[PDB]
Parts: structure tokens; C-alpha cells; sequence
């Protein structure tokens, strides 16, 4: 951790996790059979995510 | 550079995170 | 015993200074050579990006691609060097590329073989465990994550340690079992260094995390047990309180938590106690070279050391003029590189598995 | 013996050692090397055992694998057992009268397949030089008689290997 | 307790005794083997023969130490002090492996010319306090 | 003609590889004046179990 | 490096042979003895391979 | 049959005593005894190596690689494994393109990969053909099975149910089957017109288990063939099977040389099918149970499969042996088959229902 | 040597297990041979 | 062992001083060891009384040399 590139390699993953914690997505498939809605979302680019649970407050429901 | 080379080489035991 | 560098097209034999490194605590083995030529000659066979194969005597130590080449000249001196790593080091700085970032039900070997396909690295799986081959109920890839990062993240949860072979492959290594060589203070040691520091080893490592509720298990799991998960692993070498709490890395169960807790305890044990020695010969007693993952018997009893068996962890070969032929061999306890299933030395299934674990060369029933 | 010479040459060379052909070192070297000599003889005879025509240890196995024991293998003569095995292992051929004459003569008999006398399919096997005596060789047992008298070995052989459509008619001549 | 080497007609050989061979459990066999078996000559030595072959043993590369002594280089010498000095040195070098271990305490070897045509070597060791009594014999001739 | 030439070129390359294989298997890395010991594992070459 | 100079030359030899075959081959449009004999030769080569 | 270690010790001691007269090497704690023991050990190792060099001369007792080499030399060719395939009926939710090379894994773990890319423009089910990667007997499945998705696609439901299952999964022949084929080839030599030639011709065609050939069937110029397929439930030929077997005997290419071989041009083969002639035994069992019912039935079926030939006569003792082969029962007296049953070549004996 | 004994013990146990697995043969269930084999195995288990 | 040659000591009329021993001699047990004696003593201490039972009569009848089958 003396070189600029060595420090960059050492410090990159933390910032990558920070930048990837919150995210936007689009909804392609909604499954309502489960007790919690299971979405099939599409992240930044060439990245899918199947079986992503949706959380909604008690007393309200909706199927997008 | 004993530690400066262990970064460029792999580390199956993670330093951070 | 000449060090020949099979570059692109032709052989290169004579060198001014050679340094090769190998270890199981790393995913690559780097080499650095020193070349001396008249000022003005063409040095193009040693260029960045060339495909190199280092060959000590008649045996190959490293294979991969050349990284750097330094040339300097002052009023009274001239120095040219060259460096490089394995082809497994191609994964370290390259970003993992896959179409669907999520693998639903796959094992670690299959995930690694699907991730290391575009580059050319071949994956090798040596463990014969029944729990290390347990498939992931779901494993997703953070975007812009290197292959090294992803595979290390998975192998940490599995307890396996990932290493690079001597032929450029990826290896999920297995620790040695039979004591092969002997290192004594009286016969074949030039310098020893025994460090024993207890600034990191704790007593009770306990890991906490979140359960699995994405989809199929979401119709079964309750609310409280989703958040309430725990695993413990206790050490008997530290007699004070000294606890440690670890936030898990992924979705966790009780058995997975216990596995990670040990993984952490054994890594701390391996990193605590360290032996270092400088032997005189590159070759072993039998005649082959010195390489990591070897179980040696230490008889440093004239210095009042009570350790009897250790496992080599790092081997660096040197050809400096002031040094001669040397190889600095570093040593760590074997119990630090084991999988959570095995241990250092309730039914018919347990007996049979024990037998086939004591005898690894036999074929398991699977 | 060459093996004792090899042992003596393997032993160290110097003034203290006496390798003359009358010394105790030689007298003990012969006894030490004779066992390996017998072992080499066994390993060499395996080369002869390689084929069923000359095999002696593995005749039982060469017969079990080939399904040999049948009519064409004679009563007890080891030479005839070897011949039957060595012929059955490499017997493949056509249906012609020339080939049948050759096959019959390869067992030591002598026949000629002449034309029919009553039909078209009924060819006549004229068997010449009939001899039912088989001389006991040096390989076979010590209790076997000097001559073994066996008859009808060619008959069932030709009836077994005859063409499916045709029917033979045997005539004995002298 | 290995076999003992018995000298007859200027050439040693193993011997029998009653049922089996004669046995030895002393330094006599060790000395008579370390002194009178030819070891490999160096690259630069001049052989007494006109040939180019150097003796030794096929097991010299298997036994961690050269077997015997280089006394065979003096097969054909004239009566000069150089040969006596060389014989003294060769005997010392051949038998120093015993002094390296603890089996002997000191070695005293001298070379001389007795009655014309005799290369006399007098080798006197100093066995330690615990060593067993060595064997005792003389060279013998017959026929 | 073309088929023959291609077959013979492949034969030549295969021979060149077979020479490397034979030379690799022939040579052993012992080349030292040592003393045999009572090494139980791997009585004949190979590698230690595990 | 004479060991690694054989396959490099063999690749070029094979490529040149293939190019020569492609260039020298002439199409026969008939259905006669010429076409059937060419068919026999090609099917004979496939049989050997 | 190599000599034992004690025999080798004795032989070495005898050699030592013969060469050195007046000696007795058998004495305890002696140099000659130690030398004899060491030489005996070395000779035992050498003789074991000789025995291993043997025992591989014949293909029957050879090891695996040597057996494969023997079969390759003798001309036995293996049958390579196949791969299963079939429709999937995957359900989507919008317009999407399933890229070529996608994989659907079944619960067991087997992975089926799509071959060519498919573009979908509706929110409804679409049928695509997928093939397995395992390439083995495990490839083929049942009728309505479920297959998940290893990696998600843009807008495709992960689950996929196949209404009509996959088929075409086979295994490469084992060394035991290769050895059996080679043993049959060696035991029954090929002549081109022999009875064994006709039997092997009628057996080589797929699906046929047993065959028989009657030379000079209906005169001096004709033969007869009768085959029985035992895999199928019927176990008796059909007209289509008979005509296809006749075609195969009439002409078929040889895999080795590539030329076609068959019957001579002057003979009349006229392969036909056998006629069942059942026999109904009456066996009395002391313990009457379903396990003994199954055991006796299976023993009788096997007894017939082994020692029954068309045109042959079976003695009543065969049934007795077959029923006595069972363990649990105490008495097994048979009552109906008290006389020898014989039949003509067209008639094939078969075990009819047993009247307990 | 003293450090090379456990490896030889492991090898001997493995070889003995392999030879038992290669020599052992199956027998019919209801026979006196099966009864005797059952008795012998049960006796060995009793000793352990 | 096997084929060991033995000779007479005192001559006997019409007997040649030769003995072959096609089958080797068997026997030759030295004194009992400490562990074996301890095991025998522990057997004596721990063995139970065996009152007359239908099973015990079978063993008692079968212990006599020659007797091979018994019934009670």
C-alpha cells in the first residue's frame, strides 16, 4: 500500500459496495403465489435478479 | 514492498471487507 | 539446474539474479529476473504481454504473461530487470463477466468454472468433502466485481482456500497428510526465526447474520428466526475472556455459521504462529524443488522449541550473487489450512465416511 | 553360470575381495543367484505360454475362454489339446470344398470332398489313411499308455462345422 | 556380527567355522575393508596403469561415502621417500573416517622400507574405554 | 495428393510431440550421492498420499 | 526453440494445402461417369477418416 | 501358481547348504539364515511381478486397459452414448429473446441447454426443443416434469414444465459387455453359412434376445431360423419383426470392412416364429405366501429361459430343481408334470400358470 | 525411523480393507453357509 | 521346518539313518507372557457360575474330546 495503484486496489472494494448498496431497477415479472411478492428485476446493465421480495406496509396491497 | 506485492498477487484471506 | 524462460519463440538461459515466489496464501506466484546486455542490443523477446513459461532445470515453476520490464543506466552502472505473474493472476485485476448475475442452485466448482471460462484458466477441485460440495441456494454477483473477489467471497463461506497451481490452473487445495521432509537446527538450517504473537487470537468467535427468505423458503420461515441466526467456535489457547463477533457475509444458516466461525478461528491460528528458515539448497532431500503445501517435521530442539510438525506456507527461491542458491521457506501449523469438516490428529454412515476420510486415495461412494 | 558372474561383478572390486572361481565368495554367489535364475526362467517361459499352441500352465484358462472341451479335442493327449486350442482360436473360413479339405488336413487327417452319388447337396467325404493311434509324447502324463486309440474325431467335427444347407456322406478308404 | 575377512595367499576371503561362516564383531573387519578396497581416483590423478579406468564401486553413489582407500595408486613404485610419504597420507585419509566418529581416539601411522623390497606400514589406533576387544589373526600361506 | 500431404504433416507433428513425451518420462531428478532410508510411503516413485 | 517450431510450420503447410485444393478444384456439372467417380473418391476418403 | 514365501525360504536355504557343504543354514540367529531370508523376500517380490505379468495373456482375466486393448485388436467396437432431448413449453411474460446456450436444470441436477436462439413477441407459452448435456441414461425423464432456470432471463418465468418428456438417453457399453461379446465371437467362429452364423445373424439385429437355427429344415437345400425377443412382454415374434430379421440376414453392411455380407444365393432360409406350448404344473407348498409365489414363479421362468429349446423335451426333474432352489418353503411336491413333455421344432415350451 | 510409522499403518489398513473387499463373495440368503457367515461377523462385532 | 533331514543316534538293525519330515514340526510354545497371564487371571475372576442348564449340558457333553454333537 505504498503505490497509488496499490492503494487504489486496496480501497476500491469498499467504495464499490457503498456505491452498489442502493439501486434502481425495473420490474419484468411479478409472482404473487408466495406470501411475499417475488419480483424479477433488471439492474444496471446485463444483470437480472430473480425472486426479489417486495415489502409493503400492513393494511395495503397492490399488484404492479 | 513486502505488503505492496501481496496486493498485486492474490490474497485468499481478505485484508479488508 | 538452469533457469530457462520459454518466451514467445525461443529460449533464454543465463540470468544475473532470479527471484521466484510461491505460496498457498495467494492466488499467484510472481517472478523477477535480472538481465544484463550490451547497450544497444534488441530486447524484444522480453516484452510486456508475451507468453512466458519459467522452467527450473527441466521442470516448470510458473507460466503466464510478462508484466513489467525496467531499464536504467547511470554514469557508472546499468540495470535491466523483468517481472511477471501466473495466468491465474489474470483473474485478479479483471472484472467478472457473466450474462445473468445470479446462479440459482450451483456448487462452488460450477460457479468457478462458469466464471473462469472466457479467460482460459482451468479450475481444479481437489476436496472430497460432502459439505464443501453443497450447492448454494442462491449466489448473486455484485456488478464490477473481479473474478478473484467473487471466488474468494464464495470460498470464505465454504471454508475452502483458493490457490494457483504450478501449471497456471486454479486450485481449491487440500492440505497435506504425510510427513515428507525433516528440518533440524543442527544439520540443514542456516537461519531460523520463530515468532509467536497473541495480539489477534481470541477465545470465542461468534458469527451472526440473516436467514434465507427469498421465495420458496419465504412460505415456510417465520419472522423471528429470519433475523435470529447464530454460530459459535471456541478456542482453547487463550485462557482469558477475549470474545469476537462477526457480521456474516451472505445469507446464513446454523451449520454455515459454525463453518465460517471455524474458518476464521483456523485462519487466526495459522496467522499467529510463524516459522521461517533459510536452507542451503533449492532442491529437496529427494531431489525435487521446494514448493508449498508440504508437511515437514521440525526438530529445533536445541533452541528449546516444542513444535514437532508444520506445513510449509511460502517458498521463495533466490539466485543473488551475494546469496548464492537459497530458498527462504516459511512455515505455519497445519490446523490453520483445514476445512471445517476435518480435524487435526453417529452411525454406519459416520464409520464409513471416517474410513474413507482417513484413506483419501480410496474412491468414496458418493 | 552367468548369474553368479553378474553377482560377483556387482560385488565391490578391490584387493580384499577374492573373486576367483574357487573361493567362498563364488561358492555363496552361486547359491544366492540361483533363485533369481529360476525366476528368470519362469518369466521367460511366460513368453511360450503367450500362445495356446505351446502353453502348458494356461491350457485350462485357454480352454475355458475358448469353450474348447468338445469332440475335436482328444481324450488326454496334451499335444492334441494344444492343437485343438490353436486351431479353434484362428479358425475362420468359407464353405468351399477346398477350404474344408484344408481344415480337415490341418488336424492331421486326410479327406477329399467328391461329388454326390444320389443328389446334389450330398457331397462325399472320402477319408483316406485312417489311423486311430496317437503316440504318447514327452509332455503328457507318466501314467498314460504308449498308444491312445481314439475314433470318430473327424466325423463330429465335420458335422459340427458343416454348411447349414448341406448334408455330408462319409466313406472310409484305405 | 558380520562375516570376517581372512587373508590367505595375499588375497582376503570369507571363511567357514563349524556349521556356518566365521563371524566378527570388532574393528578388524572394518579396518581391513576400509584399507584394501580401491576407491575412485580423482580426475587429475595419474593411474599406475597405462589405462584410463578408475576403480570404485557401483554403490559409491548409494552409500554416502567412498568405500575404500587409494593405496592402489602405489602398485608399481621405486624405493624413494615420496612413495612412503604418499602411502602414509593415503592410509591417514582412508582411516580418518573412524576418528571423525567416536570409534577411535587417535591414529598414528608411519611408513618405512624394511628388508629390500618391503613397503612397511605401521598403523596404531587408540580404541576408547568401551570398545570391544578386536579380532586377532595373521596372514597365512598354503600350497 | 492433398490428403496424403496433410496426413504426413500431422504424422510429423505427432512424432515431434512423442519425442518430448519420451524424453520427459526417461529422465529422473535424483542425481545425488545420498543414502537410502526407510521411507514407507511411495516405495516406487509416484507421490506421497494426500 | 526447435520443439515449438514444428506446429507453427505445420499450420502454414495445412493452410497452403487447403488453399491449393480450393483453387485447383473444378466443378463438373454433368451427371455422368465424371460426377459419379468424383462421388466415389470423396466417399472413399470419408470412409478412411 | 508362484511359490509361497516359506517355500522360497526353504529353497534358498537348500541352495546355500548344497553350495557350501557341511553347513546348516537353518540355525537360529545366524548369518546364513539372515541372508536366506532376505533373498527369499526379494525372490517373492520378483515372483509376484511375474504373476502379474501373467494373468493378462487372456482377455477374460486381464486388467481393464489390457482388456480394452485386446478387444480393439480383435475388432470389437464400442457403442457411444447418446443424449436426451425434447420439448419444454416455457412461459414468458413479455417480448424477449432467449439467447442460445441458456440452461434449465432439473431437481436432480441434470442440465439441459438450448441450442439455437429464440425470439418471442407475446406474453404466452412457447414450445422449444432442448437437449441434455449429461449424455447418459439419466438424461431421459418421465411425462410431466418441472425444470428450473440456472440464471434468470429478461422476462421469462423461471419454472418450465415439459408436458411430453425427453427421450434418447443411452450409456456406453461397459467392459463386461465388451468382454462377453468378444468371448462369444471367439467361442463361436464365423464361417458365413454355419448354424452359429445364422444364430449370430438373427441375434445381431436390435431387440432380439435368443435365436435358433435348424440345418436341413425341410430337405437338403433349405434351413430354418426361429428367434425369440425376451425384453418385450409378448416374447414371441410379429410379422414385421420376422420380415425385418429376414431382411437383415439377406443383406447388411459389415462395420469393420464396409462390405455387405449375408446368406449364400442358393439356400432357402425362411425365418419364422415359434408357437407357444404351455405346460401348467401343480406344486404344493407348505407355507402359502406371496413371497414364495413370486420366488417359485421367477425360478421357473428362469429355469425355462435357461434350459428350454424349440423341438426339445424337458424332463420333470427340471421343475423339481427349480422349485427346490427356493429357501423358505418346506415341501415342494409337483403333481401335474409326471411325464416327459416333448414338442416339435415349431412348438416352443413355456411355463403356463401354476395351479397351487 | 519414528515419523514414518503412522503412514505405514495407514497404508497397511488400506491394503487390508482393499483385499477384504476384493476377496469377499456373496452367498445365498437361506443357507447354512449364510448362517455361519452371519455368526462369524456377529462374533467379530461382539469382540469389538 | 520343511524337508528337514534328521539322523539316528543309536543304530537300529535294518533301519537307515535318514528322516525326511515332509511336513514340518509344529508346536514350540515358550512360557506365558505377563499380559496373557493377566488375561487368564481376569477370566478366572470374572467368569460366572454355570448352574445346570439345558444349554450348559450341551457344552459339558461337547467338551470331551471326540464328541462332536450333543442334544439335551
Amino acid at each position: 500500500r505504498v503505490n497509488d495503484s496499490a492503494l487504489n486496489r486496496l480501497l476500491t472494494p469498499l467504495m464499490r459496495r457503498v456505491r452498489l448498496m442502493l439501486a434502481r431497477a425495473v420490474v419484468n415479472v411479478i409472482n404473487d403465489g408466495r406470501k411475499v411478492q417475488n419480483l424479477q428485476v433488471g439492474l444496471l446493465d446485463d444483470e437480472e435478479s430473480d425472486e426479489v421480495e417486495r415489502l409493503q406496509n400492513y393494511g395495503h396491497f397492490s399488484v404492479p | 514492498d513486502g505488503m505492496g506485492l501481496n496486493i498485486y498477487a492474490g490474497d485468499n484471506y481478505i485484508t479488508g471487507w | 539446474n538452469t533457469v530457462t524462460l520459454r518466451a514467445d519463440g525461443r529460449l533464454f538461459t543465463g540470468w544475473t539474479s532470479v527471484s521466484v515466489t510461491r505460496s498457498i496464501e495467494s492466488v499467484a506466484g510472481y517472478f523477477e529476473l535480472g538481465v544484463n546486455v550490451p547497450p544497444g542490443t534488441d530486447l524484444s523477446g522480453l516484452a510486456p504481454g508475451k507468453k512466458f513459461t519459467l522452467e527450473i532445470g527441466g521442470q516448470i515453476v510458473c507460466t503466464g504473461y510478462i508484466d513489467s520490464r525496467r531499464r536504467q543506466m547511470t554514469a557508472d552502472s546499468m540495470k535491466i530487470t523483468v517481472a511477471g505473474r501466473d495466468k491465474t493472476a489474470d483473474l485478479i485485476d479483471c472484472a467478472a463477466v457473466y450474462s445473468g448475475g445470479q446462479w440459482k442452485n450451483r456448487t462452488l466448482e460450477q460457479i468457478a468454472r462458469d466464471l473462469c471460462a472466457p479467460y482460459g484458466v482451468t479450475v481444479r477441485w481437489e476436496l472430497s468433502d460432502k459439505e464443501s460440495s453443497a450447492a448454494f441456494p442462491g449466489f448473486t454477483l455484485d456488478h464490477s466485481e473481479t473474478v478473484y473477489e467473487a471466488l474468494v467471497r464464495a470460498s470464505r463461506a465454504r471454508g475452502v482456500l483458493m490457490t494457483s497451481n504450478a501449471a497456471g490452473e486454479l486450485v481449491f487445495s487440500r492440505a497435506a497428510s504425510t510427513a515428507t521432509d525433516e528440518l533440524v537446527l543442527g544439520e540443514n538450517l542456516l537461519t531460523l526465526d520463530f515468532e509467536e504473537d497473541f495480539r489477534d487470537r481470541f477465545s470465542e468467535y461468534t458469527v451472526k447474520g440473516y436467514a434465507r427468505a427469498n421465495g420458496a423458503e419465504g412460505d415456510d420461515i417465520d419472522a423471528k428466526s429470519i433475523v435470529s441466526r447464530k454460530g459459535t467456535a471456541t478456542d482453547s489457547d487463550v485462557t482469558r475472556y477475549r470474545p469476537m463477533i462477526i457480521i456474516a457475509d451472505s445469507k446464513i444458516t446454523a451449520k454455515d455459521a459454525q463453518a465460517r466461525a471455524l474458518r476464521e478461528q483456523r485462519r487466526r491460528l495459522a496467522k499467529s504462529i510463524t516459522f521461517e528458515a533459510e536452507i542451503d539448497g533449492w532442491t529437496r532431500k529427494d531431489g525435487q524443488l521446494w514448493m508449498p503445501n508440504l508437511l515437514v517435521t521440525i526438530d529445533a530442539s536445541k533452541y528449546a522449541i516444542k513444535t514437532t510438525e508444520l506445513l510449509v506456507s511460502k517458498v521463495t527461491l533466490i539466485l543473488n550473487d551475494q546469496d548464492g542458491l537459497k530458498t527462504r521457506v516459511s512455515l505455519a501449523p497445519r490446523e490453520g489450512f483445514l476445512v471445517p469438516v476435518e480435524s487435526d490428529r453417529g452411525g454406519i454412515d459416520a464409520l464409513v465416511e471416517d474410513y474413507y476420510r482417513r484413506h483419501p486415495e480410496k474412491t468414496p461412494p458418493w | 553360470t552367468p548369474w553368479q558372474t553378474a553377482f560377483l561383478q556387482l560385488l565391490p572390486s578391490g584387493l580384499a575381495w577374492n573373486k576367483s572361481p574357487d573361493s567362498k565368495l563364488s561358492a555363496l554367489a552361486q547359491a544366492i543367484s540361483d533363485v533369481i535364475a529360476t525366476a528368470a526362467d519362469d518369466a521367460r517361459q511366460m513368453l511360450r505360454e503367450r500362445f495356446p499352441s505351446t502353453s502348458r500352465w494356461y491350457l485350462g484358462e485357454w480352454e475355458s475362454f475358448l469353450g474348447l472341451p468338445d469332440c475335436t479335442s482328444e481324450n488326454g493327449t496334451l499335444s492334441e489339446r494344444q492343437r485343438a486350442a490353436a486351431n479353434k482360436m484362428r479358425m475362420t473360413g468359407n464353405l468351399s470344398r477346398r477350404f474344408y479339405e484344408w481344415l480337415a488336413a490341418q488336424y492331421g487327417f486326410t479327406v477329399r470332398l467328391t461329388d454326390s452319388t444320389e443328389g446334389q447337396w450330398v457331397t462325399q467325404v472320402n477319408i483316406y489313411g485312417i489311423k486311430n493311434y496317437r503316440n504318447a509324447t514327452v509332455l503328457d502324463n507318466v501314467l498314460t499308455p504308449l498308444r491312445v486309440y481314439e475314433s470318430g474325431a473327424l466325423e463330429c467335427l465335420l458335422e459340427k462345422y458343416k454348411p447349414a444347407h448341406q448334408i455330408y456322406k462319409f466313406v472310409y478308404h484305405d | 556380527t558380520d562375516l570376517a575377512i581372512i587373508w590367505t595367499n595375499g588375497r582376503g576371503d570369507i571363511a567357514q567355522d563349524g556349521i556356518d561362516m566365521l563371524t566378527d564383531d570388532s574393528l578388524t573387519t572394518d579396518v581391513t575393508i576400509s584399507l584394501f578396497t580401491d576407491r575412485r581416483a580423482l580426475d587429475s590423478d595419474t593411474l599406475p596403469d597405462g589405462s584410463d579406468d578408475r576403480r570404485g564401486w557401483w554403490g559409491d553413489s548409494y552409500r554416502d561415502r567412498p568405500i575404500g582407500s587409494r593405496l592402489w595408486l602405489l602398485s608399481r613404485e621405486k624405493a624413494t621417500p615420496d612413495t612412503l610419504e604418499r602411502a602414509r597420507g593415503y592410509a591417514e585419509e582412508a582411516l580418518e573416517w573412524l576418528k571423525t566418529a567416536g570409534r577411535v581416539s587417535a591414529i598414528n601411522v608411519r611408513a618405512e622400507q624394511l628388508h629390500q623390497g618391503w613397503l612397511y606400514l605401521y598403523i596404531a589406533l587408540t580404541l576408547p574405554d568401551g570398545s570391544v576387544i578386536p579380532y586377532e589373526f595373521k596372514a597365512a600361506f598354503n600350497g | 495428393y492433398v490428403m496424403l500431404a496433410a496426413a504426413q504433416t500431422y504424422r510429423a507433428e505427432a512424432a515431434s510431440q512423442a519425442l518430448t513425451a519420451a524424453l520427459d518420462f526417461s529422465r529422473r531428478m535424483d542425481n545425488a550421492a545420498r543414502a537410502p532410508v526407510l521411507d514407507a510411503p511411495s516405495t516406487t516413485t509416484g507421490t506421497a498420499s494426500g | 526453440d526447435t520443439s515449438a517450431a514444428v506446429p507453427a510450420q505445420a499450420v502454414a503447410v495445412t493452410g497452403s494445402l487447403g488453399d491449393t485444393l480450393s483453387s485447383v478444384w473444378q466443378t463438373v456439372k454433368d451427371g455422368t461417369a465424371a460426377a459419379t467417380a468424383v462421388m466415389e473418391a470423396v466417399t472413399g476418403v470419408i470412409d478412411d477418416i | 501358481s508362484p511359490p509361497t514365501l516359506s517355500s522360497l525360504i526353504a529353497r534358498t536355504e537348500q541352495n546355500i547348504e548344497q553350495r557350501l557343504p557341511g553347513s546348516w543354514p537353518q540355525a537360529r540367529e545366524k548369518t546364513l539364515s539372515a541372508i536366506a531370508y532376505a533373498q527369499a523376500g526379494l525372490a517373492a517380490g520378483c515372483h509376484e511381478h511375474i504373476s502379474w505379468v501373467g494373468r493378462q495373456i487372456i482377455p477374460s482375466t486381464a486388467d481393464e486397459d489390457e482388456l480394452l486393448e485386446h478387444c480393439r485388436f480383435w475388432g470389437v467396437r464400442r457403442k457411444q452414448a447418446t443424449a436426451a432431448s425434447g420439448p419444454l413449453t416455457v412461459t414468458t411474460s413479455a417480448a424477449t429473446t432467449i439467447p442460445a446456450g441458456t440452461r434449465w436444470q432439473r431437481a436432480d441436477g441434470v442440465v439441459y441447454s438450448l441450442a439455437d436462439t429464440i425470439v418471442i413477441d407475446r406474453a404466452g407459452t412457447t414450445e422449444i426443443t432442448v437437449t441434455a448435456l449429461a449424455a447418459g441414461e439419466a438424461g431421459n425423464t418421465g411425462e410431466n416434469t418441472l425444470l428450473t432456470l440456472i440464471t434468470p432471463v429478461a422476462c421469462v418465468v423461471s419454472d418450465a414444465i415439459t408436458v411430453k418428456g425427453f427421450s434418447g438417453g443411452a450409456d456406453i457399453e461397459s467392459a463386461a459387455e465388451l468382454l462377453s461379446r468378444l468371448e462369444y465371437r471367439v467361442q463361436y467362429p464365423p464361417f458365413g453359412g454355419n448354424q452359429f452364423d445364422y444364430v449370430r445373424w438373427a441375434r445381431e439385429v436390435s431387440g432380439v434376445t435368443r435365436a435358433w437355427c435348424f440345418p436341413t429344415w425341410k430337405g437338403g437345400g433349405t434351413v430354418g431360423v426361429t428367434f425369440v425377443m425376451d425384453n418385450r412382454s409378448n416374447i414371441f415374434p410379429q410379422p414385421a419383426d420376422v420380415e425385418r430379421v429376414a431382411d437383415y440376414i439377406a443383406g447388411h453392411t459389415d462395420p469393420i470392412t464396409g462390405l455387405i455380407v449375408g446368406q449364400p444365393d442358393g439356400v432357402n432360409v425362411t425365418v419364422f416364429a415359434p408357437k407357444a406350448k404351455p405346460v401348467n404344473p401343480r406344486i404344493y407348498i407348505s407355507p402359502k405366501t406371496a413371497e414364495l409365489k413370486q420366488a417359485i414363479t421367477n425360478a421357473i421362468n428362469t429355469m425355462f429361459f435357461n434350459e428350454v429349446m424349440p423341438g426339445g423335451a424337458l424332463a420333470p426333474s427340471r421343475i423339481i430343481r427349480a422349485v427346490a432352489g427356493v429357501t423358505g418353503l418346506d415341501d415342494f411336491e409337483v403333481r401335474f408334470p409326471t411325464e416327459i413333455q416333448r414338442s416339435e421344432n415349431t412348438e416352443l415350451l413355456t411355463a403356463g400358470t401354476i395351479e397351487w
